[PDB]
């Protein structure tokens, strides 16, 4: 079978980003030893090790949706993957408010209509599971108390 | 007044203005600088769930649990009302 590839964005500190950029544009396999990525079983925490120097990482959710688009002739572009996550290196904490481009900043706060995002229903499932541990329940619409 | 040319032209100009407004905001390379609150439902209340289970050996403890999340409320009640009609 085929499994859709999972692309994400890695953001590094600027000096470490310059060293990683120079090693990527060089193209040797020396970069492979220099740059490693360890993702912790939390799922939202990691280490990125640049030149064997550990950096602390968080996998965050991006407010917009990006899409990688490949081309062969630079006139027709084929969508390859959807990007929604970023492993910035240096819950509410795992949500990024700003977008990657310069015009998109505080997008979540200002350029997003506040219909809703998501949590409430997982709690409902847990509540129904607990409810089935009952024979008599008492409920009262309440006031200030 | 009418709506033959007036309505059509009004719609057209609002369209050019919004198109112009979106192009500018989106192509901006300017750096940017880093709502009505609903009541606990229209009825302004919460949901409470007193209960009853049997512990190991012999016991009959009762748990009263209060849900103050109006989102959990809506989804919870909707199943009962459905299961009440599901008989």
């Amino acid at each position: 079978p085929h499994e859709l590839e999972s692309q994400f964005i890695l953001r590094l500190p600027p000096e470490y980003a310059s060293t990683v950029r120079r090693a990527v544009q060089s193209g040797h396999v020396n970069l492979k030893d220099r740059l490693t990525i360890e993702l912790h079983p939390d799922g939202r925490h990691g280490i990125v090790r640049v030149d064997r120097v550990p950096l602390a990482s968080k996998l965050v959710d991006l407010p917009c949706v990006m899409e990688s688009l490949k081309t062969i002739d630079k006139k027709t572009f084929y969508k390859t993957a959807d990007i929604c996550q970023m492993l910035v290196s240096t819950e509410k904490k795992f949500i990024w408010n700003h977008g990657i481009t310069l015009p998109l900043k505080n997008v979540r706060k200002r350029r997003f209509r506040k219909t809703a995002k998501k949590d409430v229903e997982k709690e409902v499932k847990r509540l129904l599971s607990t409810d089935a541990e009952a024979v008599s329940t008492r409920w009262e619409i309440i006031a200030e108390d | 007044r009418f709506s033959v040319a007036e309505h059509q032209e009004r719609y057209k100009e609002e369209c050019q203005r919004i198109f112009d407004l979106q192009n500018k905001v989106l192509s901006s390379t300017e750096v940017l600088s880093t709502v009505t609150s609903l009541n606990s439902s229209a009825t302004g209340r919460c949901l409470k769930i007193y209960r009853t289970f049997r512990d190991e050996e012999g016991k009959e403890y009762v748990r009263c649990e209060t849900v103050r999340k109006p989102a959990v409320i809506d989804a919870y009640v909707r199943i009962r009302t459905t299961k009440d009609e599901e008989f």
